[PDB]
């Protein structure tokens, strides 16, 4: 347990952090990232009740002074809870802006903000306003080609659902250079709603959004030059059993006009 | 490159395991910053 100095110390200030809206945050709160139990002192500020204000500034201040590893529990401890809470509780199911840009901020550390933030989202019931909130986040902020091929291939991994797929697109909509793996677990991931004549999953029937079309476009107008001749013909395969009215002779045209790798 | 990072975000959760299993410390007063005390005592004097 710890000391009731800092106990008492650290409970006031946790009262402090209910309120403040501006100024200079409390010093013992400040020199929080410079210890090496930041987390045990943390818990004791009481970081759901924080102002959203306080949210801000402590993403601030804990994201650019801790490690990436230790960054990542921060977002993902503190941010992405009060990420969820926030969205669930409100009246119209929005994110109060200091909320909103702490996540843009987070975005910074790419590795820390993917561990910490979106792969535990996207795998604990994320829903389809947390995905559209915070990849609307995604889609603004810049993010390394490489850290956003990597977190691509992750997604591309994941079972089907419709908020994943929202980030999958928007990460297809960057329109980044793509490691060829990354394309090729583009291919994969698309190929595998097929139906294959011996077995299939849940994935060949299943109903597919509008937006798991609109990513299957994104992919092929940008990439249709990276996939190869085999690819191309499993995917014009893929479009002509689950294509889609409008989309779908869209994506088949894009894909055709791709010259092979 | 890609070779390095893909490795980390496909196994983020055990490389959490490991970093805790590794570099966990209870806390210790006498094993942080040693003006700690001095600063929590300025402050519950206001």
């Amino acid at each position: 347990a710890l000391p009731e100095k800092v106990i008492k110390a650290y409970t006031t200030v946790g009262s402090i952090l209910k309120t403040w809206t501006h100024g200079k945050l409390p010093k013992l709160f400040k020199v929080i990232p410079s210890l090496r139990n930041w987390q045990d002192v943390i818990y004791v500020t009481n970081p759901e009740e924080w102002s959203p204000h306080v949210v801000y500034e402590a993403t601030k201040l804990f994201v650019s002074n801790l490690t990436a590893k230790e960054s990542q529990k921060f977002i993902n401890l503190i941010l992405l809870e009060r990420f969820r809470d926030n969205i669930e509780t409100s009246e119209d199911h929005s994110l109060n802006y200091h909320i909103y840009r702490a996540v843009k901020k987070s975005l910074y550390k790419p590795s820390a903000f993917f561990k910490g933030f979106l792969f535990p989202l996207v795998e604990t019931g994320c829903n389809v306003r947390e995905a559209t909130i915070a990849g609307s986040v995604l889609a603004k902020v810049s993010v390394p080609a490489l850290h956003s091929s990597a977190a691509l291939s992750y997604l591309l991994r994941l079972p089907f659902s419709p908020p994943t797929t929202v980030f999958i697109k928007i990460l297809l909509d960057k329109k980044y250079a793509l490691p060829y793996q990354t394309v090729d677990d583009c291919v994969y991931y698309f190929m595998r709603f097929r139906i294959l004549d011996g077995s299939n999953g849940e994935d060949a029937t299943r109903v597919l959004p509008v937006i798991w079309h609109k990513a299957f476009l994104t992919f092929a107008q940008r990439y249709k030059n990276d996939i190869t001749q085999d690819q191309r013909d499993f995917l014009l395969e893929t479009v002509r059993q689950r294509g889609h009215k409008d989309i779908g002779p869209e994506i088949r045209r894009e894909l055709l006009a791709g010259a092979s790798r | 490159q890609y070779d390095q990072i893909i490795n980390g975000y496909e196994n983020y959760e055990e490389e959490l395991e490991e970093d805790e299993e590794q570099n966990y410390q209870p806390f210790d007063m006498s094993a942080e910053r040693s003006d700690f005390e001095s600063m929590l005592d300025d402050f519950l004097d206001n």
